[PDB]
């Protein structure tokens, strides 16, 4: 179950990295216009 | 005892999926996206 | 626009602090 | 002014949670 924790955490953080990387896409269009 | 604090990782990731969920929403809701 | 940027930032500052203590949990479980 | 001294306050948190995103991934492979 430690093996399935691991991967359940490799998971969580690849979708947080990809919504900071939306975070990082989004603020330059408001800083944009 | 690494099950535990794993779990507790776990959960706190969660959070910070919740809170970045609420900042992407409303970015695009300020620039039009939908 | 000025008051939803604010909020961002705000909310960011949980992500953070949120990170920053699983930082130091994966620490304290690693031994580092 | 406002506006762009608040873009530059999210790009600053963010380049922070890279570094943490960068340091859970390095820790987590370790256990
Ligand atoms: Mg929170």
């Amino acid at each position: 179950k430690v093996k399935q924790l691991v991967d359940k955490v490799e998971e969580l953080l690849s979708k947080n990295y990809h919504l900071v990387n939306e975070v990082a896409r989004l603020v330059k269009l408001v800083g944009e216009r | 005892m690494k099950v535990k604090q794993l779990e507790d990782v776990v959960e706190e990731l969660l959070s910070v999926n919740y809170h970045l969920e609420n900042v992407v929403a409303r970015l695009k809701k300020l620039v039009g996206e939908r």
